């Protein structure tokens, strides 16, 4: 996997040349947000259980057919397995933001999740809401104001949500 | 690509778990560190001509027989310097990135694995790369933060030469 | 256990190597942090008394039926009450020492493993700890980074109980 | 194996106390004098190879019977391992200090070596004196003054010659 | 999933055996006893409607909170209250299986695989479910062979919850 | 895999019923049944190696090329894995009717086999033969009225018949 | 391992001989009075976790020291560690009584065990403690009259018995 | 070795858990099996003498070869004879071992393992062995369930005798 | 199969190496032998009618119930008589390769793998194919390493048939 | 895999025939030249590391892009890995002259190495020229008159040949 | 100790088996080369005062040098004269055990091992070695069989050298 | 492991000197004998398996007790297991000589086996008798001085005694 930074180096050991001053200060930006960064993982972090569980209880809620009885959520290993899912999507996306680069979420999450549920059946759209569900929860524990130096963190917020779209696009 | 911010992550999904404050702590500490790694980036970079030409001429001074002995491996012809120039480059380039990642990781990717068995088949003795090495050292200009992470680098590279 | 002190050495040795300029960031990470926990455990600390008997008093005012209903899992009697009350502490010490090593590994080491075997068995509702935890963090009264550290390692045992 | 702060943890938690300001304020000096404890760890590290090298010849100098034929450090294959153990205990007591406990060191490195010299017949006392090499060599290196902001270093040098000292007295 | 005959045919599997006298007694013990297994299966199966419902309202007295109190996780809403009963029915119908099968195979397939994660993300107390399966059992009206293979199923059950 | 009871288990919660009233009078009858499954398990069991070699004699003697130097069953080495395809089927044949459903003999045995066969070269249709020869001679063996009391038990043949009919059509 | 009839066997085949008349009517009693042994096991395995979670808190409310902190008990994991050695040391217990003979426990659980505890640093004497008050309860269970029909089960009560004194012993 | 009983206590252990209505169902069909089979070995002994006697004879007759043939696998000597129907007497003696613990695992323990290498190093024909069962077995005079087993395990071992 | 060049390449090769003075002096070993044993197959081949049919009749001569008694096993009709013919004939042509190839090589892959198993399930003696190969070891007339390679290979096959 | 002479075995085996005096005269005949096959062997091993460095070094002289950042043979780590298949492939070509076959070099080396460099990036094109330079230099290194018996090695020289061919078109 | 007869009998145990015509091969290579090996060595051993100070003097001729420059790792000093005339003796020596051995074994166990470790630490460099023993080979005065066998070790050395 | 020459190389270099003139003829004259060392080998190996099976008959003659019921032999599985032990040491016998030294056996086979039998209650008295007659049936065979060039091979028969005389020893 990449880092943002090991990201940029292997652009340029590809051409052979330093990195230029166009580089050198696109990363000095995001030295300089790091509180901001470090502030997003934390948050999300702290309350992954309840971003998780209420995502959950919305699907279901919005696709009854998932718990009936005939699955695909409808076992108990199932619906565990399916909780197990939105966490570890989740845990990849703050691995995303504190890395500061999507290769490790691609590189380990996403990639042949597609497929892997095709094999087994499992409905990948309905996936793809839960992962939604996750993010418009988590940007918005990431936007709240209330115990945190207040300041401008848009830049953070887009990036995050970027990531969680990738996430839903690779088994939409 | 082993850095602050890879190898916490990669201790945390190896362990499948998510990032705590410890972790935290980590990109605290990494943050501390890049600004002056990347200016000593900057700098290195700005001045490479110097380092670089400067590198070679200590190791000839010092090692004379490679200018004035034939062979594939040495720097008595034309092509010979040329090579030796490059590969003076590339330690250099190497270290920049190295100071840009905050970590060892560019260097352990690009140059050290496969190092030692480069230098053996192509005849090459780590001596002369250490010279190089310790005149670029010596040649810096480079104070704290930013003399230390790219010393502790250069230093990294002299001891996986010896 | 687990600090950034602890998972550096770890990597490094797992990997048969000295240590670089990476876990030299995580000890520069480590030690910038390190003041601010030392007190919020000095803090918690010294409001230990008021802490748990206010979070206990919060759990049994939220579940009333913890105090009025018979049973060996309930604080119903002097006996369970003074078994709600040590257990809080615990849960309160245990933090302290999370603060004072920078990472989860005393929570880990002496609360965590083993805590649903332990709830399950003994039928003790982990909702219960879930409120207690709240009651801390919103009467701690830490600020800064000493907030921020705290309400990780509860937020932590928040999210381990649910 | 524990850190300074873990050591003390246990200690207190063994007692189910919290930590008396004795052991807070003590702690809180080492965090003061944290610069020092990294820029050691980094100075033993930065001279690892020449540190090895020099003591072994010194040793080999000194002891020539370990380097006829028959000798221990004899052939190629045992002089490489004879190398690496010397690189071995440098590592490990570099560990140390960087936790600033010597669990590290003892739990992973040091027990049970002496034992292991005995049934491979490894010259324990000979190694012994490699690193009682080692430690002069290295103290004098992290007591340098040049390339530094001046202070007194003195309390961390003390502490790495204990942790040097175990070393050699587990093998002795 | 466990039952004799699978279990016998797999320990056959692993041995690359023919199966023998032992596995035959092993059928002989399966028929002997699925007679009143089925039996017990067909008289729960038609008391259903007043076991699950008498099983709910028992839970809702030993526990008056779970009706009283809002909560997503609780039964004081009749989308809860259908939750709850829904629940109910599936330990029930669950442990019909397990008297179709003769053993615990169905519970531990659809049932107990993942039974402590579930509750523990969706804050259920198993106590709750504790209480709905005796009083399922002391709602029976099952005599012999065909009562003691269903309450080794319960209290299997009982036993999985604490 | 599945028992004759835990397959309509399967059936039944996919549905989220109990078993109907129905279900349970077929599952009965098979259960007052069960003295004839033991036998029929029992007596092809006693008589597993001659079931192999007879019927491994017959299909070499009418298909001769099998045998000559060159045929897939001409050495030692093959012959041996020859005989032992043999009784492999024979075994997992006796697993189905023991539990009463062929998902052993599916799962474990003849899944997959179709292709392996043609990988190596082995005449499936030649296997099929075989194995047909090993039906008619276990029916034949089970239905023998000597020493063993007697009644109709024709509806165990039939069904031990279909599995070996499954394990035939599995190899062509 | 043996069963109450392989071990008999074992004796007889040592000898080379026959089991005499009066060593298989021995084990013709054993099996006439199999229902009292089935209704063991299941007695105390339908009361399992109330058996092993009474006694713990039995053994705790006696020995405070243990769960103070500091003691062996204390903290979570040992806890659960000490909860899980009393469902073991239960379980083959009721192997025991199951295969009529004492090798499952002695072979699978007990041999070893006490030399295990004394390098952790465990109180055998304690877990002794622990295991006779899981015995009593046990007991107390096997023999209760209500919702069985009665009978003498004696002799397999004193036979269960022998086995909780065999764990006993073996700890401490 | 090998019974009903050790098998389902020895699943139940690598499987690390409590025995439940499967083996229990186990035990019945054991329990009933017992009583025949307990019948049989006593029957099988008290008429050894008549059987190995027997069945050594049919053995000489259907391959006189093995008594007029010199050779130390043979028993044309007296000697020779005596290993015949010490080693027929092995046969019958381990078959009411099988009976008694109602499996092969005697079978399995004291014969089986290593026959085939025992019959190849000194020479003595399976099919000796095979003709000597048939014998026993059509000469025990046993009926209905103590015949069942009793076959269950002489045809055992003529199966493995080829 | 197992020969002196397949042997040392696989070696070399387990060892990730170049072949060195010793698989030389495998193969200068190896061209030792070979010219003998390719005289020895050819002079075999050429004997093989012969060789065959005596073979045959030692095993008819030492064994005569293997032509008077009836059974698939037997030698006793005219197509029982053509498969002992073709067997030996497989022995003898099998071994003429083993002296092709100066190994083991083709009796292990093309007789001796699954011998055994043969031997069992279609019950021929291990003893009628010893006395085959023995009168093929008194009758083929052979010298030298011609007479000492084959003979190895003759003994190889007796003692793996007991 | 077959050396020259298991092959031949195998072609026989097959048929069910002895060897025919075609197929002992052949092997006769490289039995009475071994000797030139022994030293063309321990010509190529006692050349090995020149063979590969020279031949490699002519390779990126020829081809500077594999060299120039961004190629394939660019970093020091695919350099090292680079000149291994270099080696390997030279040791196994050796193997194949030793045995006087090509299934060892083709089952053990070449099967799958296209799929294997196209899958991975890597220049097969580029592998077969760097392959095509040490045949020619082992090929004039074996033809060398110097200190050896006099004779013409032409046989083996065409054999040796064919090898180096067999490798360059496996990685094309 | 890599030899024929080590290998072969590894081989053959490795494999659980007895040792045949193909280890044969292997003992009869090996005693037809050991003679021309075991008199290589006697050879090289007396002319060891020759060729060991003839070949130091051909490295410092062609590496001036390294008689010249100050330095540990040069031969500037008696003493760094001779530990190279040491160093070049050790190689003669082991050389002549390979001679014995009829392999690499001796060159593999106590100076091929850990070599390029050694060369590295010390800073010697391996063309002054490669040169050494082209001044062995040059001027052994061996000829046939023992002088292949000799260049075979010698230019494996080289070999490991580069 | 050792072979003859690698024994006398090994000691050479403990000394750092090269083989004296005695020790380089002595291994000469091993060489010249090196025909009647190949035969020994040979001769044994294609007698092992009457070898082992006469000297364990003689054996168990002598020693009924051990095949009497209740006796070390007297399984089937452990008759196995005895007649293994035999091809086990005959077999690292050959080695032994095949060599030119006891290393493979000392090191591989008898390092230990006096005490696996002690704690099996294995009589190795008894088995060094077993030993001790596939001593002299050995030799018997290996002297045979028919269909074989005459000479006198006395000095590998002595050295093939000892061999076996080590083992015996080695047990009792
Ligand atoms: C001893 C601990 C106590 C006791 C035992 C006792 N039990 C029986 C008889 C039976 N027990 C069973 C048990 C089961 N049948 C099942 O289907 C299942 C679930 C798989 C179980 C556990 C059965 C079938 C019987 C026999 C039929 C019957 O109801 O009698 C007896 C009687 C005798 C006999 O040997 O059969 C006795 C004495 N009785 C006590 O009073 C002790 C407290």
């Amino acid at each position: 996997t990449f880092d943002a930074f090991t990201k940029v180096v292997a652009q340029a050991d590809a051409r052979g040349e330093f990195l230029s001053d166009a580089q050198l200060d696109a990363l000095s930006r995001l030295v300089a947000e790091g509180n901001k960064r470090i502030d997003t993982v934390n948050r999300i972090t702290g309350n992954a259980s309840s971003i998780v569980a209420n995502a959950a209880r919305a699907l279901f809620a919005e696709q009854p057919s998932l718990i009936a009885p005939g699955g695909n959520a409808y076992t108990n290993r199932r619906m565990a397995a399916c909780l197990r899912d939105m966490e570890i999507i989740l845990r990849y996306v703050t691995y995303a933001v504190f890395t500061g680069d999507a290769s490790i979420l691609d590189d380990r999450c996403l990639n042949g999740l597609r497929e892997t549920y095709l094999a087994l059946g499992v409905p990948g759209a309905s996936v793809a809401e839960g992962v939604r569900k996750m993010k418009d929860a988590a940007v918005a524990i990431v936007s709240d104001r209330n115990g945190i130096t207040q300041g401008d963190c848009s830049a953070i917020i887009s990036e995050l949500g970027s990531y969680f779209d990738k996430a839903a696009a690779a088994v939409a | 690509s082993k850095t602050p911010l890879t190898e916490a992550v990669a201790a945390a999904d190896s362990q499948g778990r998510f990032l705590s404050s410890t972790e935290l702590q980590v990109a605290f500490g990494r943050f501390r560190q890049a600004a002056s790694g990347l200016a000593a980036a900057k700098a290195l970079a700005n001045n490479a001509d110097s380092l670089v030409n400067g590198a070679a001429n200590a190791v000839y001074s010092k090692f004379p027989y490679t200018t004035s002995t034939p062979g594939n491996n040495f720097a008595s012809t034309p092509e010979g310097k040329a090579k030796c120039a490059r590969d003076i480059g590339y330690y250099l380039r190497i270290v920049t990135y190295a100071l840009v990642a905050g970590g060892t990781g560019p260097i352990d990717e690009y140059l050290l694995a496969g190092l030692d068995e480069i230098n053996k088949t192509f005849d090459l003795a780590p001596s002369w790369y250490v010279e190089a090495l310790k005149y670029i050292k010596a040649n810096h200009g480079l104070s704290g933060d930013s003399r230390d992470e790219a010393n502790s680098y250069i230093d990294y590279l002299i001891n996986a030469l010896s």
